[PDB]
């Protein structure tokens, strides 16, 4: 019988418990080894509901981000509630791993295995596991990196696509590669590089998967955010500690091979998971590089007017939720009982 | 977008009956919010989305519908619900508010009493003049006002204002003031207020002769 | 719980912008949707923009060269500017919070929480008191005694003018309309009273008229015209 049903999950990971990094640390802390062999049984004829937009899952998972970041961090200066205190702020080790969230006893995770699936409704191909799939909780804007892909042809979903109001999250089948670098010895000044054929031709694939959605007739561009925090207003990213924010206009313009953002590293920022400031020290010296896999997009339509035959699309984010929704979408928890 | 409209403009009610108001889209929508609102007052939540009353709303409120009709209902109207209700759409921006549907307490029909009041000399000193029409103490609140001079129908120089209702006889009362200039004024002879109303089986004119006091 | 706290607004001349912020208590900034709403005198409420709890900022169509909203993380308040300002821009100013069905567990639409809202004024008018002239009682109108009398309080600015007859000591069968805003831009109201016909020849009516905003009063005797 089961029944949709909310429950402390608890965390799997390969973390390492001789290293330092803040993402292995607190792993460690509080999830328990992988299974080797995860086992996976399929339900034959079987029907049932999901619903990304509202799972509890995503919430749980919200939450230990969160604490994750607020014990990890060690900022010079912040400010929380008209007070400020000031601390010691060394460099720290920053690279998410993959985490896996499980059922307890009594409760069960299933998995919705149904090509195409828009993200509510139906699901006829449903199986049931212990544990997700691994998630690295990458906390970006407005680009989604080192997530999931898709094996057949790109998926975009919305709790409705008719009200603007409301985000949309592309998910793709094929990665678009970007390396960040602040180069060696303006210690600030940054830089991007992806594929410039490989984004439009991704740009364009996307469009079509928009026109199935809202008409053939309709048109369909990109244009850059609307406005905002400077978070959501450029791409904003971690990248080996330091805090990225990253020209994407470039990347949202559309109706050399390489694409080259200007990106600027920033010591006072806005904190996602509370109200505040915080202030950190500046970038080391040396080389600080990343490089991303491109698995996702988070957009926003501008609706706003009678239907001009033209739809104008804006790159989003800024509440992870839908970062760990882009994840997660596929599980529900259920009481077996 | 959406176009929302709501009926009746006024629901006149007893305390103890069942109020109902009406609540009309233009396309098909999920669902709506209804909001309560006083004078003097922001507006206040009564229906959240699907489904149930806002915090402090008394069980006697319920909603229900779906598309294109929506209706609020108040099983028992007491006292403290007599002012104006708003249904609201959230289908995408902007989002539209229903022009507002009134709940008044209810009476027995009453006419109203009708004074014009020619604009003193004092006034007309300052080069304006104003001219007053008063209908006094009526139920319902609905009532139209028509101003005359010399048989010349005034339009868009007039303006109107009305009293809440009276909370021990129930009844309303409204002013409606015609600005002219002085020159204007001293131009005509007959001024005259026709008001028509549900106590009234034949509009009641009212009139003064410029220069007969 | 749970609040919001609005300050800014006031007198403002046409052509100029006006600023209004908005407190919200950290759960709400966090969780919520912050609408920017506005009502004018004698209409329903009209939604202007909101900004989400991302951060992601829409504004309506007609007002969107003129409106900007803006959020600092800081503190957890929300602004709106609006510019250009114009005297049917003349209403109360709202900031208030909505779940957008974003929030757990619930999922709930519906404005619930109201700030207590920003009264902005657009007009070129200065300061001034109100001239008072008296609405003459009738020759004998309504059978028995009672006849309609009153005071025309005209061109004033800004609101509010509070009105009393004969000192206070006289309530019975009073009505103060609610001001009326003329094409001039200043404000105009009526008070009227009825009473026995046979008292016009004795009894002495005076209406007691206040406008606090410019230090005026002025006591009328409103009597039958000579003649
Ligand atoms: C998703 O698909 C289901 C099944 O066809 C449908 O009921 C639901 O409305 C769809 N939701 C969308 C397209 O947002
Ligand atoms: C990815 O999806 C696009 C359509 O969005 C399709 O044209 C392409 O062939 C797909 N590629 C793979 C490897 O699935
Ligand atoms: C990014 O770096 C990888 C090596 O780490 C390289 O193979 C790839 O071509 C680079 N891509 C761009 C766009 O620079
Ligand atoms: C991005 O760069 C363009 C010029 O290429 C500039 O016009 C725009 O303002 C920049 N936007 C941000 C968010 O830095
Ligand atoms: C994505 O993964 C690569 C390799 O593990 C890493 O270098 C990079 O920092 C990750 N990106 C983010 C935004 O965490
Ligand atoms: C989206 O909302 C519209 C009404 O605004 C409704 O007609 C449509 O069925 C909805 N689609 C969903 C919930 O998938
Ligand atoms: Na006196």
């Amino acid at each position: 019988v089961w029944k949709e049903a909310t429950t402390t999950l608890f965390c799997a990971s390969d973390a390492k418990a001789y290293d330092t990094e803040v993402h292995n640390v607190w792993a460690t802390h509080a999830c328990v080894p992988t299974d080797p062999n995860p086992q996976e049984v399929k339900l034959e004829n079987v029907t049932e509901n999901f619903n990304m937009w509202k799972n509890n899952m995503v919430e749980q998972m919200h939450e230990d981000i969160i604490s994750l970041w607020d014990q990890s961090l060690k900022p010079c200066v912040k400010l929380t509630g008209g007070s400020v205190i000031t601390q010691a702020c060394p460099k720290v080790s920053f690279e998410p791993i993959p985490i896996h969230y499980c059922a307890p006893a009594g409760f069960a995770i299933l998995k919705c295995n149904d090509k195409k699936f828009n993200g509510t409704g139906p699901c006829t191909n449903v199986s049931t596991v212990q544990c997700t799939h691994g998630i690295r909780p990458v906390v970006s804007t407005q680009l989604l990196l080192n997530g999931s892909l898709a094996e057949e042809e790109i998926v975009i979903r919305s709790e409705n696509f008719t009200n603007n109001a409301k985000t949309i999250i592309v998910q793709l089948n094929e990665s678009v590669v970007i390396n960040c670098t602040r180069p060696n010895n303006d210690i600030r000044q940054a830089h991007c590089n992806l594929s410039k054929t490989q984004w439009e031709n991704t740009l364009e694939q996307i469009a079509i998967k928009l026109k199935e959605q809202f008409g053939n007739n309709k048109t369909i561009i990109f244009n850059p955010s609307s406005g905002g925090d400077p978070e959501i207003v450029t791409h904003s990213f971690n990248c080996g500690g330091e805090f990225f924010y990253c020209n994407s206009t470039q990347l949202f313009t559309w109706n050399g091979r390489n694409i080259t953002l200007p990106c600027r590293i920033k010591q006072i920022i806005n904190m996602w998971q509370e109200v505040g400031k915080a202030m950190y020290a500046p970038p080391i010296r040396g080389q600080i590089r990343c490089s991303s896999n491109i698995t996702g997009l988070l957009l926003t339509r501008d609706g706003g007017k009678d239907t001009n035959g033209t739809e104008i699309f804006r790159p989003g984010g800024g509440d992870m939720r839908d970062n760990w929704r882009s994840e997660l979408y596929k599980y529900k928890v259920v009481k077996i009982e | 977008e959406i176009v929302l409209t709501q009926s009746p403009a006024t629901l006149s009610l007893s305390p103890g009956e069942r109020a109902t108001l009406s609540c009309r889209a233009s396309q098909g929508l999920n669902f709506v919010v209804w909001y309560q609102q006083k004078r003097g007052q922001a507006p206040r939540l009564l229906i959240h989305a699907p489904s149930g009353r806002a915090p402090g709303v008394p069980d006697r409120f319920s909603a229900r519908g779906s598309g294109t009709e929506f209706s609020l209902v108040i099983s028992s109207v007491e006292p403290d619900d007599f002012a104006i209700y708003y249904c609201q759409e959230y289908s995408s921006t902007p989002y539209n508010f229903g022009p507002g549907t009134r709940v008044d307490r209810k009476r027995t029909v009453a006419a109203p009493s009708v004074f014009i009041f020619p604009p003193s000399d004092e006034q007309l000193k300052s080069g304006t003049a104003s001219v007053v029409c008063l209908l006094n103490n009526f139920y319902p609140r609905e009532a139209k006002v028509q101003w005359k001079v010399d048989n010349a129908l005034q339009s868009g120089n007039s303006q109107e204002s009305v009293t809440e209702q009276d909370s021990k006889d129930s009844t309303y009362s409204l002013s409606s003031t015609l600005t002219l200039s002085k020159a204007d004024y001293e131009k005509h002879k007959v001024y005259a207020c026709e008001v028509t109303h549900q106590g009234l089986r034949s509009p009641v004119t009212k009139s003064f002769n410029r220069g007969e006091c | 719980q749970g609040q919001l706290v609005q300050s800014g607004g006031g007198l403002k001349k046409p052509g100029t912008s006006v600023t209004i912020s908005c407190l919200a208590s950290e759960y709400t900034f966090n969780e919520f949707v912050i609408h920017w709403i506005r009502q004018a005198p004698g209409q329903g409420p009209l939604w202007l923009g909101l900004i989400k709890r991302s951060g992601r900022l829409m504004t309506a169509y007609n007002f969107q060269d003129r409106l900007s909203l803006r959020r600092d993380r800081s503190t957890g308040t929300v602004f709106m500017e609006l510019r250009g300002l114009r005297p049917d821009d003349t209403a109360v100013y709202y900031c208030a919070r909505d779940g957008l069905g974003e929030v757990a567990p619930d999922y709930r639409y519906g404005i619930d929480v109201w700030g207590q809202g920003s009264t902005v004024i657009v007009t070129s008018a200065s300061t001034k008191g109100p001239s008072v002239f008296p609405l003459a009682p009738s020759s004998k109108s309504t059978s028995g005694g009672t006849a309609a009398l009153g005071c025309l309080v005209k061109d004033y600015f800004p609101e509010p003018v509070t009105v009393s007859w004969n000192s206070g000591a006289l309530t019975s069968g009073v009505h103060t309309f609610p001001a009326v805003l003329q094409s001039s831009g200043l404000y105009s109201l009526s008070s009227v009273v009825t009473v026995p016909s046979s008292s016009l020849g004795t009894q002495t009516y005076i209406c007691n008229v206040n406008h606090k905003p410019s230090n005026t009063k002025v006591d009328k005797k409103a009597e039958p015209k000579s003649c």
